[PDB]
RNA sequence: GGAAACUGGGUAUAGGUGAAACACACCUGUACCACCCACGUGGUGUAGUGCUCCUGUAUUGGUACACUUGCACGCCAGUUUCC
């Protein structure tokens, strides 16, 4: 589209810490109309936060932040802020930025989003994932049912991107939802559906990219050592 | 006060062409400042009505929203399978904003069996000092199942978590990893490690296991 | 600056409109209150001029000098145009 809103500046920040987001604006001035931040916490739903009114400045906070975050704008630059001070972990989720339309079209409606950024509150320290092979059983089947995969494991913040022969293989594959463990590091595992017939030949390798901490591992995944 | 919005149902399972109905009740009075929103996974939300039942352009018309006081309903008039998603709602009646919880739609099918599959951990991991042990429950649906880890016949408890895909694009089903984390110093302690499940396409429960060091 | 249009007692408040939830601007209602009259279903910038009309002071019908009503300019303040 030509209107856009893209933010920035979510990561990782430790408790108590201090983040800044930017929401900048293509394709319309921020000016006349209303700025609105959105937050989703992992797996849960949508939470208003806070907003700007056009021409007066007034802001507005859900009552979850009030004393914490402040919301301001820049004409100059044509960006919404988003100062977040005395943080904690309660507040990790996607910020979303989004703008309500104008009256006679869209009422309040918020018709124009960004793509959320996403702040990570934990006092993790930026971690490589380590991979391991999931492989294929032993008795698997005689016809052609086999599975086999990687378990991602240990790695901080999100998120990991994870394929199978590059690309190569897609039909069959489940790669799970990240799971967060009471260390506080992340683990996942991919998996996928072969034929048995397929296992003597077929080398199958996953791809691990965990772009946080500049990881990318391939894994080959082979049958059990002895499983002839 | 704050302004509750009280959306139901949570949930809801439907088939392509039915009528449906999320519902949306209001702590107080918001005259129509009434919004709903889809979002679908990984991307942003899209709104579909505003104020009362004003249709945001380009929304196709089987949506609408209608009003009865404080309590607001989006309809569909048939699904499409584009249409299989979480909505949300809104009030901009008076700040703070305040929005529904959403109510995720999914696709209603026929009881799929799911398939059982048990991974021991990567020697490799091992000379970590950490066994993970998978638990692989294939193309099942509804989504509802049990996985229980028999260790010597000792059944576990609180020492394994879980996740769960969405529902396949292709045949509309589930899948499952159950993760069982012990010590390496634990893990070596024991012979026969088990994954047992249980779910309606299970006429009695499955078991899948091994032996720690068989071939 | 030049000219072009309107507008005009107070506080509230409902609605509209301005790219507009509040604020600010404008517009329209409502309620109430403060003041003028010749007292109304009235009026409302103005210690200004002119015509007017009411009420006096009276004097030399005439005349001053006030009071009042309306009208028309002007002046003041605000707004919107357009250079």
């Amino acid at each position: 589209s030509e209107v856009q809103l893209v933010e920035s500046g979510g990561g990782l920040v430790q408790p108590g810490g201090s983040l800044r987001l930017s929401c900048a604006a293509s394709g319309f001035y921020i000016s006349y109309s209303s700025i609105h931040w959105v937050r989703q916490a992992p797996g849960k739903g949508l939470e208003w936060v806070a907003s700007i009114s056009p021409y007066s400045g007034s802001t507005y906070y859900a009552d979850s932040v009030k004393g914490r975050f402040t919301i301001s704008a820049d004409t100059s630059k044509n960006t919404a802020y988003l100062q977040m001070n005395s943080l904690r972990a309660e507040d990790t989720a996607v910020y979303y930025c989004a703008r309500q339309g104008y009256r006679r079209r869209s009422g309040r409606g918020f018709d124009y989003w960004g793509q959320g950024t996403l702040v990570t509150v934990s006092s993790a320290s930026t971690k490589g994932p380590s991979v391991f092979p999931l492989a294929p059983s032993s008795k698997s089947t005689s016809g052609g049912t086999a599975a086999l995969g990687c378990l991602v494991k240990d790695y901080f913040p999100e998120p990991v991107t994870v394929s199978w022969n590059s690309g190569a293989l897609t039909s069959g594959v489940h790669t799970f939802p990240a799971v967060l463990q009471s260390s506080g590091l992340y683990s996942l595992s991919s998996v996928v559906t072969v034929p048995s017939s397929s296992l003597g030949t077929q080398t199958y390798i996953c791809n691990v990219n965990h772009k946080p901490s500049n990881t990318k591992v391939d894994k080959k995944v082979e049958p059990k050592s002895c499983d002839k | 006060s704050d302004i509750q919005m009280t959306q139901s149902p949570s949930s809801l399972s439907a088939s392509v062409g039915d009528r449906v109905t999320i519902t949306c009740r209001a702590s107080q009075s918001v005259s129509s400042a009434v919004a709903w929103y889809q979002q679908k996974p990984g991307k942003a939300p899209k709104l579909l009505i505003y104020s009362a039942s004003s249709l945001y352009s380009g929304v196709p018309s089987r949506f609408s929203g209608s009003r009865s006081g404080t309590d607001f309903t989006l309809t569909i008039s048939s699904l499409q399978p584009e249409d299989f998603a979480t909505y949300y709602c809104q009030q901009s009646y008076s700040f703070p904003s305040t929005f529904g919880q959403g109510t995720k739609v999914e696709i209603k099918r026929t009881v799929a069996a799911p398939s059982v599959f048990i991974f021991p951990p990567s020697d490799e991991q091992l000379k970590s000092g950490t066994a993970s042990v998978v638990c692989l429950l294939n193309n099942f649906y509804p989504r509802e199942a049990k996985v229980q880890w028999k260790v010597d016949n000792a059944l576990q408890s609180g020492n394994s978590q879980e996740s769960v895909t969405e529902q396949d694009s292709k045949d509309s089903t589930y899948s499952l990893s159950s993760t069982l984390t012990l010590s390496k110093a634990d893990y070596e302690k024991h012979k026969v490690y088990a994954c047992e499940v249980t779910h309606q396409g299970l006429s009695s429960p499955v078991t899948k296991s091994f032996n720690r060091g068989e071939c």
